[PDB]
């Protein structure tokens, strides 16, 4: 069943199917065996340029494919870097799109990320995603700007820190950073400056 | 009253105008700390280029020159 | 305070101060021709500036 929005209810029906770390194998499968994964990322592709291009109805098919990804990434194993190399590109390109939905591309990007040194392609995207249209001055501030333009609405915020939980989690490269602005990893320390310091006065417990 | 009331007139036109000095100069860094950022142009060249225009006109050569002190 | 503490340098500042000096230049200059002007006419008839 084709139609957008039945299309999106099956995506979500799946999402529920994916439990054990058991059924997601097998919705692996599915896709992958005997819609494909492709095709899956493929909308999402198709979207992001119509979005672009262009400067509810997707808001739901989009959730939808962000949900079942998210919910499939997560449990799963070797797989995962199957599905990362493939939604890991695409789901890169939609976040530079503004979207609502950025926060949510993040959790699942946070879900592909694995945990060895293959880390290196997700950490060029983050610092490439806050660098790029940012002009930093030789001081701080214009560092956390970059941040702060970018990570504009709270839902944005806390798909980034799943993210860099993540990233964090265990490593990342040497001089990162290196060609456009001050290197390391320091900037994004002081990003949560901006964050938990400012906690203290959320809405909303 | 009047006669010598001129006197918070005038006074209060050239306050006027040094405040309108530094709120220009205090609007012009604004622009400099926040901004740059090095984000900084755009429409900023346009802006500079009418200053640059208007800049060395002056200068040079011409006018200052010759005529201010042909006049005096 | 706060820049300071950054990485370093300040720029496409002088722009600005180059606009404020220039725009504040002819200010200096409108005052010049008001100082010629007004020794203009002064140069003008004697013996009873005070007459009718």
């Amino acid at each position: 069943l084709l139609p957008p929005t039945i299309y999106i209810p099956y995506l979500k029906m799946l999402q529920g199917l994916a439990n054990g770390p058991q059924c997601a194998h097998y919705c692996f499968s599915l896709l992958k065996v005997n819609v494909s994964w492709e095709h899956f990322f493929h909308s999402l592709m198709l979207y992001h340029e119509h979005l672009r291009k262009d400067l509810q109805k997707e808001q739901d098919g989009l959730i939808a494919f962000l949900q079942l990804t998210s919910t499939i990434i997560t449990w799963s194993e070797n797989a995962r870097l199957a599905l990362c190399e493939t939604p890991v590109v695409v789901i890169l390109g939609l976040l530079q799109c503004s979207i609502p939905l950025k926060a949510e591309l993040l959790k699942t990007l946070a879900a592909f990320g694995k945990s060895p040194e293959i880390a290196a392609s997700l950490w060029q995207s983050l610092e490439y995603t806050i660098l790029q249209t940012v002009r930093i001055p030789s001081g701080i501030e214009v560092e956390l700007n970059e941040i702060e333009s970018r990570c504009e609405e709270y839902p944005l915020t806390r798909a980034f820190c799943q993210l860099i939980s993540t990233l964090v989690e265990s490593s990342f490269p040497s001089n990162l950073g290196a060609g456009l602005r001050p290197p390391g990893f320091d900037p994004y320390l002081q990003f949560l400056r901006d964050s938990v310091f400012r906690f203290r006065t959320r809405a909303r417990a | 009253n009047q006669t010598t009331s001129v006197a918070k007139i005038a006074q209060y036109k050239r306050k006027l105008m040094d405040l309108s000095h530094r709120t220009l100069q205090v609007l012009i860094k604004q622009e400099i700390q926040r901004k740059s950022g090095y984000a900084i142009q755009a429409d900023e060249e346009q802006l500079r280029v009418q200053l640059d225009t208007i800049q060395g006109e002056l200068n040079a050569p011409t006018q200052f020159k010759g005529r201010l002190n042909e006049l005096m | 305070g706060t820049i300071y503490l950054q990485h370093a340098d300040e720029e496409r500042e002088k722009t600005y101060k180059l606009a404020e000096n220039i725009d504040a230049q002819l200010k200096r200059m409108a005052q010049d021709l008001k100082d010629i002007i007004e020794h203009l006419n002064t140069s003008g008839a004697p013996a009873d500036t005070s007459d009718p």
